[PDB]
């Protein structure tokens, strides 16, 4: 039972035509403000503020208290990506731009480490291991006639 | 294989000489009974092909199409029976007429043995698929819808006739054997460069590739149920048969001329598995589910390897079933709320725990869990796709991480959460609702049991 | 004939008896729980006999029993492995489970689907016997799939929370970022060895290139939860305690390492990818340790302490010890998973509360569960001749005497102290002080089931090192000769984390209120990874999605350029050749221009 | 005093920290006023039929019906190709096109290039 | 959650609840309970120290600088009941919550068992469809000719009247339902 | 400050219904209206799949070529094979460092 002026329209330029969207989108005239009249196909649609789901108040009594939406008020362009199973907009303790810095400095600093301790590695004062058969020649794949470059080991 | 065929064309008379309240037991019975017969043509050699006669024939490829032709038939059939009870015996009746009708073209579609017989048969699946779209769709969309469908396809198909006929000109048959046995190379020319073009374009918008594929979602959202099973299932598969009979004269050409058409698939299989995260219609989000693994299938069939095309063979029969059984549990909330609106109606696993447990079966196909024959088929094209070239891994990788996302993402905003507290006219599944998702999922696995049966002929 | 292999089989088929069953009269009563426990016991109790087998005569098998598919020169069967891995780790594994079994029939006693709680938990069990027994990598995808699969669905076990959901989901995100890498170490596999089999793959690789490697480093970190990919095993703390304690901590978790242990004949002969193993386990440990000693949550506490754990199995692979690797997972599962029930207890006496700022002086209240943790956390710190000791003592001195990367020593030893931190933490918070939970006191440990499966794991907790250590043969070299203070590098950092650890507990009694340091809010905000990683990538690539994808191209310009330009042309052309005013005059002076143009053009060239 | 914190996109500014929620005028009021009249009026509207005793169905919301129509229907309609339109439309339908077209091309003509020298270690090789 | 909100919040509200919230923290941040008395008591010291400020302007200037003051203090990880919207057992049975209109669609079957339990459900709809017509009568009187312009609800008023829109508030299914 | 006439009065009427229906869930003595050894865990769920499974293996897997294959035994010097009874001997007059 929905009118055809009820659904979105191109976009506003007369107050007329705006106050009228604002009516049809249960909005104050002050409040509603469209998408900037570019060619992306907005038209009608209001601009509303960015905040997820998440940033709504739990103790209110919402009509779908899941998705914490009201039945009739307007829906923003991105709902399904604010749904709160998802991306996340709300208020952080510590600031976005530190946050940030921190991180890529831990990672970076941990690479480069991680880089120093391998071109300054760490070992025991000891000489290479010593295997009996010519290195075991015959073990690591054989190749039993081609006689080998003897290996020999002396004691010490 | 008339013994397939005449049963088929006698379902017509005995829909039109039932009486009035028995049309939907009597077609169900028969179609299964001709499923039951078309079981028979499993039964493939090694060597060559079953040459009934000297106008069809059945091979490794086309009889798995052709069990899932006849197996969706009665599925179909139940699906409808419940949106069309307030509809008068006549138009019921012609209903099933153009279900049959569509049933047998596809038949003979697939064991042609000339390609000017297989393209007028696949020329004349048109007709029943636009008719039951325009004239049994519930809104106002369904008539653009089939403009769409309609002249995307014949804008694809007009050149290959032409194509078609030049070639039985030169070599003097259209007959597959004989075209096969007397393959020779097609040389660098201009000619043979739109020639090639001609022959592959109209499988391209059947599958549909990226880019071409924006018929797709009007056409399979604005249909009836029945329709969109047998769009998603049978009539997508019509233009990978179709490549894979045409390549066999396309060489050493494809060799360079698959790269446009390689790139597209790719690029627009992760294209089109993202803008399934951002879809606000449930049946749209499968219709693009649909474009995604059919590019993937274009890929397999594009790089020529034995490994891709049975791969491309086990991924077609896998997303058909799958495909199918996602349309029918979609339909089953849409009868149920009257809306397509995915948000609309949610927490539906406290009220619908055994339609719950179908849904998550399904979703899990749709991802392609090991040792399901989505996840064979998967696994064989990207083993190909990675000989053709290592970096394909990564598009691929990408996609097989996107499409579990959207498939849960799916089920998670259906089932679980809260129900909407409004909506409290959800009634308890019918026994004919669940009768259709075992009958859709039980083959899928008992095909998992033995998967030579979908390989193909390689 | 040998009960080796019919036994091997019959362990993992008994188990499958009550799925079979879940759509009979034992499903619908209420005592499928503890048919599915008993079926449990009697797998391990029927296991433990090829593990005699082998450690009697080390005896192994490979059982090809079932022929699936056979390409062109590949062939397809089911087999199972039996060596020394898999007769290991099926014994620990179903005791683990037998145990948690017992303990959810007292924790889970007022859920109302118990029955499938149970029918799930004995799912993921098969799903990881599968895993660990598979003799090709189909087998092992299968087993790989199905435990994340599994683990998804526990860990939204209460699906009308929307916490839950998402954590459930980003498990699925992070083991497919994995998965990518298991399917490029397949292809690779498949299209260089021909084959998906241990065997040929062992045989047809001398000296393994990189890029299989690395797939398999990638899906190991995956499904280990490594640095790159850490942040959903803490997450997973959203399903309820007894699949914390099995799937999370002890069994699923450490499957990653128990992969790159199949394929140490390869990772053996690649130095680059052991060097990078080992500074992925170095780093993973060092940042789950330094996050674990601010948490407040004693699930999250736990899982932190898993995840650097599993860092430090990393570690051990990256340095050429795979068997210690192995020896540290059966090791671990007993301890971990005892922590685990003690917390789960904690957590059910004192009405489903987790903050340890809330507990207060459970020595004395708790008794029995106070000495199970207190030994469970002595064995973590690897206290000597305990459980953890026999392991992680020697993974210690191993990282010490080997030629490695000095900065990931460094980050192994400043992570082995910090484990002892962040135990006194636990024991400090929790156990320690006076009451600080509501004065409504319902705490109560005294039931058998809650006792008798936390006895069990403690008594494994105390004796299984020694027992396991003792009955092996030796597959190693050991480190006989060491300087005496780097033979007691372990015991001193342990010590000095807490001494420190009890230090700065203790300065919390005084009145004294500052601020928080910014060390302290990366440590206790995770490094901000998950403030930051699960923002800003799924913010773009869905708003990518919808603007981009579905918008720009989908609904406009595909639009614009074949269709709507079609129509916008047929139509004008239409207006065009249509719209005559129908008078003679018009149009046969267009006949006479016809005829001329006729006449010149057509007719003058003949 | 203390450190300020600053708002982003992905990480807003809380409304305790809102410098226009600390200087209001009477006509602010006056705006929260007739917002909280807008919500009542949905409120009841919606509660009305909510707890109707003969409604058996769905209570149709149009703000829902707007949202998918503007998200799917009106979206072609409103479509100007403009300077930001064109260039974004030919970026990013066309750029990842020929960046992988690139990659892929240059990767195999490298491998062919190795296949005629005959030195690309194909042992083992038999399934493609 | 059960009170209607107003339009806005008062100067004391927000002093009231930036004080809860201020002792909240601290008592996070004070994990033992000694210390928390001792610093809650030197909070409340210093937030009446300010009490008897007659000039608005300047108890919103502090008001605003307390508020800085406490999102820079304030503890990342507070202490949340566990039944809270930040809590770990949030939402944890509304998986166990069925609306009532499902037993409307119980097989006779089922219905045979719990006689008493049905009969009364009868009883409970027949007030209901009695009552639905005198709530939304008294609902067009008592409202203003320009809308509501609040939430609030009236009670009844009259003699056997029940107060309008209560069914569903009345048949809330639990809050441990199963 | 607090509740006006008219919330508290609303209050107490609605919490008057509620624990009305509240009470009404309680169930009467006879709501749930029902219409109309020891070892055998050992052989059922043990005994009757070993069978099996022992007949699958020995019967049938082992009818065909690497289907079931075994690392071969270690063998030590001083051994003597079950076989052929030949011995291995012993190795090669140890320096005995003691
Ligand atoms: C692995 C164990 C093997 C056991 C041996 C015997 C198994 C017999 C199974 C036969 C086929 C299943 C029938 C399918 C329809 C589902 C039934 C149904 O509608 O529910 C009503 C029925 C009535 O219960 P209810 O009280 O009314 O509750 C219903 C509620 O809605 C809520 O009900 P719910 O909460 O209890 O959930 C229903 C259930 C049912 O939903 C399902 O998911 C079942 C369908 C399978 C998933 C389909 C996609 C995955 C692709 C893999 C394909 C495998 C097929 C192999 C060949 C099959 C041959 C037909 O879902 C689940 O419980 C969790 C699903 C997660 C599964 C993860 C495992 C992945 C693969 C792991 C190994 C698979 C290969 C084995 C060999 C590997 C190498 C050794 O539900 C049940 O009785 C429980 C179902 C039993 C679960 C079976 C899961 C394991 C079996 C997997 C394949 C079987 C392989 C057999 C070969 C031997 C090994
Ligand atoms: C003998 C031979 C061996 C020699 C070994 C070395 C010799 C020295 C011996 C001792 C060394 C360490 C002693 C303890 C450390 C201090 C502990 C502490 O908490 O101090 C309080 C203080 C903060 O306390 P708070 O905020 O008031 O506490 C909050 C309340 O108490 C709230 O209270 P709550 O109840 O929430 O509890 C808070 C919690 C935790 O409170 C915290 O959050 C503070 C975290 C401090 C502990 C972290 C240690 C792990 C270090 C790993 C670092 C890896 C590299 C990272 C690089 C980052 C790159 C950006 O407290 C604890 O649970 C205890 C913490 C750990 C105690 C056990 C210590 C063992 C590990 C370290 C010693 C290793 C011993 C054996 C070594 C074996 C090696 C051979 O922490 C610090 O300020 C110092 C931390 C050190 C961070 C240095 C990083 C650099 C910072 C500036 C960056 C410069 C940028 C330059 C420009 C760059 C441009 C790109
Ligand atoms: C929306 C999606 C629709 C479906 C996508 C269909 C994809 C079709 C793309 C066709 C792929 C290639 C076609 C022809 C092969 C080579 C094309 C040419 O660019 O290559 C060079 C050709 O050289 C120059 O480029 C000449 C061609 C330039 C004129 C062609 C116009 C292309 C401009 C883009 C128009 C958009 C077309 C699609 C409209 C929708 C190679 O040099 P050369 O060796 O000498 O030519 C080989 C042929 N010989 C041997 C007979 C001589
Ligand atoms: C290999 C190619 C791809 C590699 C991965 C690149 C980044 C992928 C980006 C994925 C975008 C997906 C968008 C849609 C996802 C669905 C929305 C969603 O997940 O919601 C966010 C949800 C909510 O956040 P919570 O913290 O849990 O808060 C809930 C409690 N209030 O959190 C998430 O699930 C986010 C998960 C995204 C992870 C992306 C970052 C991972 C990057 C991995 C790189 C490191 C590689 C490791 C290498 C290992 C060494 C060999
Ligand atoms: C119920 C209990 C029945 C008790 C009486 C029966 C006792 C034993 C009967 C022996 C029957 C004879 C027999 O089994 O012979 C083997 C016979 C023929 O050999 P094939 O390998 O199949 O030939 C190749 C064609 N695929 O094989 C069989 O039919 C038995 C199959 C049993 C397999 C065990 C179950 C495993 C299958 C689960 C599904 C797996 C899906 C795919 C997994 C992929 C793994 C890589
Ligand atoms: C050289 C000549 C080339 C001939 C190519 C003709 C293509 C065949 C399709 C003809 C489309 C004609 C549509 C048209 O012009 O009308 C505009 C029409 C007006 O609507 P009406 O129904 O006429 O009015 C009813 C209300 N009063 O606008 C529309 O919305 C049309 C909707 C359906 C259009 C579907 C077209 C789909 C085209 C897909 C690609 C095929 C193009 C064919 C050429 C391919 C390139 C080789
Ligand atoms: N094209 C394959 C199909 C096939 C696949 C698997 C089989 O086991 C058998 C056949 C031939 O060979």
């Amino acid at each position: 039972h929905v009118t055809k002026d009820m659904f979105p329209g191109p976009y506003p330029k007369t107050p007329e035509e705006r106050a009228a969207a604002a009516k049809k989108y249960n909005m104050r005239v002050e409040d509603y403000e469209p998408y900037p009249d570019d060619g992306m196909g907005y038209g009608d649609y209001p601009k509303l503020p960015d905040r997820s789901q998440q940033e709504r108040d739990p103790w209110y009594d919402w009509d779908h208290p899941d998705l914490r939406l009201n039945w009739g008020e307007p829906i923003h362009w991105d709902l399904d990506m604010y749904i709160r199973n998802r991306v996340d907009t709300s208020p952080t303790p510590v600031s976005w731009n530190t946050m940030c810095k921190h991180l890529f400095g831990f990672v970076a600093f941990m690479l480069f480490m991680f880089w120093v301790g391998e071109i300054y590695p760490s070992y025991q004062p000891v000489g290479p291991k010593q295997y009996p058969y010519n290195d075991l020649y015959l073990e690591r794949g054989g190749d039993p006639t081609k006689e080998p470059e003897p290996v020999v080991h002396y004691e010490i | 294989m008339l013994k397939i065929i005449i049963p088929t064309t006698m379902l017509l008379p005995m829909t039109w000489m039932s009486k009035h309240n028995m049309i939907w037991i009597n077609a169900t019975v028969h179609s299964l009974l001709i499923s039951l017969i078309s079981l028979s043509l499993l039964n493939q050699l090694g060597e060559n092909s079953l040459n009934f006669s000297l106008t069809f024939f059945s091979d490794s490829l086309s009889a798995p199409l052709l069990v899932l032709t006849t197996w969706l038939l009665p599925l179909m059939l139940m699906a409808s029976q419940s949106h069309l009870s307030k509809e008068t015996t006549t138009r019921k009746k012609l209903y099933i007429t153009m279900l049959i009708l569509l049933q047998l073209f596809l038949i003979m579609t697939f064991t042609a043995t000339e390609l000017i017989l297989f393209y007028i048969l696949f020329e004349a699946t048109l007709v029943p698929t636009l008719i039951i779209i325009t004239r049994w769709g519930n809104q106002t969309e369904r008539l653009n819808a089939g403009l769409y469908f309609l002249f995307y396809t014949l804008a694809g198909s007009l050149p290959l006739l032409v194509a078609l006929v030049y070639i039985q000109n030169t070599t003097g048959s259209l007959n597959f054997l004989i075209i096969h046995y007397w393959s020779h190379p097609l040389s660098n020319s201009w000619s043979n460069i739109f020639m090639w073009l001609a022959c592959i374009m109209a499988f391209m918008v059947k599958m549909p590739l990226y880019g071409l594929h924006l018929w797709l979602p009007k056409a399979h959202v604005e249909a009836p149920i029945a329709g969109s099973m047998v769009l998603a299932a049978v009539l997508l598969k019509l233009g990978g048969y179709g490549m894979m009979r045409i390549t066999t004269i396309l060489n050493p050409l494809t060799n360079y001329m698959a790269y446009p058409f390689l790139m597209l698939s790719m690029w627009g299989m992760i294209m089109t598995s993202s803008i399934c995260l951002r879809q606000t219609d449930l049946k749209s989000l499968i219709a693009y589910s649909s474009v995604s693994h059919m590019a993937l299938v274009i890929v397999a069939i594009m790089i020529q390897t034995p490994w891709s095309f049975m791969g491309a063979t086990a991924l077609m029969i896998a997303h058909g079933l799958t495909s199918s059984m996602l349309f029918c549990l979609a339909n089953t909330n849409y009868e149920r709320v009257h809306s397509r609106t995915m948000i609309l109606a949610r927490g539906l696993q406290t009220l619908l725990p055994l339609m719950a447990t179908w849904w998550l079966v399904a979703s899990l196909t749709n991802l392609a869990l090991p040792p399901s024959i989505n996840l064979i088929g998967e696994l064989f094209i990207i083993t190909a796709s990675f000989s053709w070239s290592n970096i394909t891994i990564i598009l691929m990788g990408m996609n097989m991480m996107i499409t579990a996302l959207y498939s849960l993402y799916m089920l998670i905003t259906t089932q679980r959460g809260k129900y909407t507290h409004h909506i409290n006219n959800i009634k308890p599944s019918f026994t004919r609702e669940n009768a259709l998702m075992a009958l859709h999922i039980l083959p899928l696995l008992l095909l998992t049991l033995n998967p030579k049966m979908i390989l193909g002929p390689l | 004939m040998n009960p080796f292999a019919s036994l091997t089989l019959t362990t993992l088929t008994i188990l499958t008896i009550p799925i079979m069953m879940s759509n009979s009269n034992i499903y619908k009563t209420n005592l499928y729980p503890n048919y599915v426990k008993t079926t449990v016991s009697y797998a391990f109790t029927l296991s433990l006999v090829p593990l005699l087998m082998f450690m009697h005569t080390g005896q192994e098998m490979i059982i090809s029993n079932w022929h699936w598919m056979t390409l062109q020169t590949v062939e397809l069967s089911l087999s199972f492995k039996m060596d020394y891995f898999s007769v290991m780790f099926i014994p620990v594994a179903l005791f683990v489970t037998w145990s948690i079994m017992e303990f959810s029939m007292w924790y889970m006693h007022s859920d109302p689907f118990i029955n499938r709680f149970f029918k799930y938990l004995l799912l993921f069990l098969i799903t990881m016997m599968i895993l660990v027994t598979a003799n090709n990598l189909f087998q092992l995808f299968i087993g790989w799939e199905g435990v994340g699969i599994m683990s998804f669905l526990l860990i939204g076990w209460w699906h009308g929370r929307t916490d839950a959901n998402t954590a459930a989901l980003q498990a699925i995100l992070y083991n497919r970022i994995g998965d990518i890498g298991f399917v490029l170490s397949m292809a690779w596999f498949l299209t260089h060895s021909n084959a998906w089999d241990l065997q040929q793959i062992f045989m047809l690789n001398n000296e393994c290139p990189n890029m299989p490697l690395i797939g398999l480093l990638l899906a190991a970190a995956g499904k280990s939860a490594q640095f790159g990919l850490h942040p959903w095993l803490p997450s997973a703390m959203e399903g309820p305690t007894p699949v914390s304690a099995l799937l999370h901590s002890s069994t699923m978790v450490v499957a990653g390492v128990f992969l790159l242990i199949r394929f140490y004949p390869l990772m053996e002969t690649n130095k680059l990818v052991q060097t990078m193993t080992l500074c992925l386990g170095a780093i993973t440990t060092l940042f789950t340790a330094l996050c674990a000693i601010t948490q407040n949550d004693i699930k999250k506490i736990v899982a932190f302490s898993t995840s650097s754990q599993l860092g430090l199995m990393m570690v051990t692979i990256g340095i050429n010890q795979p068997h210690l690797a192995f020896l540290h997972i059966c090791m671990h599962a007993f301890f971990k998973a005892m922590l685990f029930m003690c917390s789960g207890s904690i957590i059910h006496s004192l009405n489903d509360e987790q903050d340890i700022r809330k507990m207060g002086g459970l020595y004395k209240a708790m008794p029995f569960t106070t000495t199970a943790l207190i030994i469970g956390s002595l064995a973590l710190t690897g206290m000597p001749y305990l459980t953890g000791f026999y392991s992680k003592d020697l993974i210690i001195e191993a990282v010490n005497m080997s030629y490695t990367n000095a900065w990931a020593l460094l980050m192994t030893l400043i992570a082995t102290s910090l484990t002892a931190a962040y135990s006194t933490r636990i024991i400090f918070f929790a156990f320690l002080g006076k009451p600080r939970f509501p004065p409504l006191v319902l705490i109560n440990e005294n039931n058998p089931l809650l006792i008798n499966s936390i006895k069990r794991l403690l008594i494994g907790s105390i004796f299984a090192g020694f027992i396991i250590s003792n009955n092996i043969p030796p597959m190693t070299v050991p480190n006989t000769t060491m300087p005496l203070y780097m033979k007691m590098t372990a015991l001193i950092v342990t010590i000095m984390g807490f001494m420190l650890a009890l230090e700065l507990n203790n300065t919390t009694y005084y009145l004294k209120f500052k601020y928080p340091s910014q060390t302290y809010k990366f440590s206790n905000m995770l490094g901000y990874y998950p403030s930051i990683m699960h923002r800003l990538p799924t913010y773009h690539n869905l708003s990518m999605s919808q603007k981009s994808a579905s918008s720009l191209l989908d609904l406009i310009w595909l639009e614009t350029i074949l269709p709507k330009t079609t129509s916008f042309i047929q139509m004008k052309m239409s207006i065009m050749v249509s719209n005559q005013k129908g008078l003679i005059k018009l149009y046969f002076l267009s006949f006479l221009i016809t005829i001329m143009i006729s006449m010149t053009l057509f007719n003058y060239h003949e | 005093s203390f450190p300020k914190y600053k708002p982003s996109r992905l990480a807003t500014l809380p409304a305790t920290l809102d410098p226009a929620e600390y200087d209001i005028s009477p006509e602010t009021r006056k705006a929260q006023a007739e917002r909280l009249a807008i919500r009542s009026r949905l409120k009841r509207e919606y509660l009305l039929q909510y707890n109707d005793p003969n409604r058996l169905g769905v209570i149709e919301d149009p703000a829902l019906i707007r949202w998918t129509y503007a998200r799917s229907a009106n979206i072609y309609p409103n479509f100007r190709p403009t300077p930001k339109t064109s260039l974004l439309g030919a970026l990013f339908g066309i750029g990842p096109l020929f960046f992988w077209y690139y990659v892929f091309k240059t990767d195999r003509d490298k491998k062919e290039k190795l296949i005629q020298e005959g030195k690309l270690d194909q042992t083992f090789n038999i399934s493609y | 959650a059960f009170s209607a909100p107003a339009a806005y919040l008062t100067h004391q509200q927000k002093v009231l609840r930036l004080y809860k919230r201020a002792l909240r923290h601290l008592e996070s941040w004070c994990v033992h309970r000694d210390k928390y008395r001792y610093f809650a008591c030197l909070m409340r010291a210093r937030f009446d120290e300010h009490k008897n400020e007659k000039d608005m302007v300047k108890a919103t200037q502090l008001l605003r600088q307390a508020e800085e003051e406490f999102w820079y203090g304030q503890h990342p990880q507070p202490y949340i009941f566990p039944e809270s919207p930040g809590g770990t057992s949030y939402e944890r049975y509304e998986c166990y919550k069925v609306p009532e209109w499902c037993l409307d669609d119980w097989h006779p079957s089922e219905k045979a068992m719990y006689p008493d339990y049905f009969a009364k459900r009868e009883q409970w709809k027949r007030l209901r469809r009695e009552s639905w017509e005198r709530e939304v009568k008294q609902l067009q009187e008592e409202t203003p000719p320009g809308g509501p312009r609040t939430e609030a609800l009236p009670p009844a008023r009259k003699e056997g009247d029940l107060p309008p829109l209560w069914w569903h508030i009345v048949t809330r299914p639990r809050e441990r339902p199963m | 400050s607090g509740y006006t006439p008219d919330e508290k009065l609303r209050l107490q009427q609605l919490r008057e219904l509620r624990r009305r229906w509240l009470k009404d869930q309680e169930l009467s003595p006879r709501e749930p209206v029902l219409p109309p050894r020891h070892s055998i865990f050992a052989v059922t769920h043990v005994l009757i799949p070993v069978w099996i499974i022992h007949y699958y293996l020995k019967y049938h897997v082992t009818a065909k070529p690497y289907t079931v294959v075994e690392r071969k035994p270690r063998i030590f010097p001083g051994d003597t094979i079950l076989e052929t009874g030949e011995v291995i001997p012993l190795m090669k007059e140890f320096p005995d460092q003691h």
